């Protein structure tokens, strides 16, 4: 799914 | 701020968030995030809900919740910290905000590690050691997540170090 998903909380 | 992405937005892309089949897109936690900072004359809504949300539903929820709160957490720190963290009791601000979540942070987590299993159980533990490193919730490990034995408990048949 292209949906930027997997948010990684190192990364803002 | 003329009525202008209130709590409607908020609210909505949470709940558009459980909606979804355990995918947890970004897009949604960056709106929530954003929004709260926008108004920190709703931090009790906004943390309160954030907070229900998790401890609502299973890991799902759990999971989801967590990654939000985290963002929203490492925002408010830095915002309030600009200024001077403070507070006592109830919500108000920034400050009451972070205090109330560390408060509540122990069955979140907990919750949220046990809930989940290696897969997600993973994902929460990396997250809580980024935490301690970059200085949100300074409070020396809570008893919370601090016994190990949380880990250990909910750890299910599996060798670790």
């Amino acid at each position: 799914d292209d949906d930027e998903d997997g948010y990684n909380p190192y990364t803002l | 701020m003329q009525q202008d992405d209130d709590f409607q937005n908020f609210v909505a892309t949470l709940e558009s968030f459980k909606d979804l089949k355990s995918g947890i897109s970004g897009s949604r936690i960056k709106k929530l995030t954003t929004y709260a900072l926008d108004h920190i004359d709703i931090e009790s809504k906004i943390i309160s809900l954030i907070i229900d949300y998790s401890r609502l539903c299973p890991d799902s929820h759990k999971l989801g919740s967590l990654y939000i709160i985290d963002s929203i957490g490492r925002a408010y720190l830095d915002e309030t910290r600009s200024n001077s963290n403070s507070s006592s009791n109830k919500p108000g601000t920034c400050a009451h905000a972070i205090n109330t979540l560390g408060e509540v942070i122990q069955e979140l987590l907990s919750d949220a590690i046990a809930k989940s299993n290696q897969d997600h159980k993973e994902k929460i533990r990396m997250l809580l050691d980024i935490w301690d490193r970059s200085g949100l919730f300074q409070k020396s490990y809570l008893n919370a997540i601090r016994s190990k034995c949380f880990a250990m408990d909910l750890e299910h048949h599996h060798h670790h170090h």
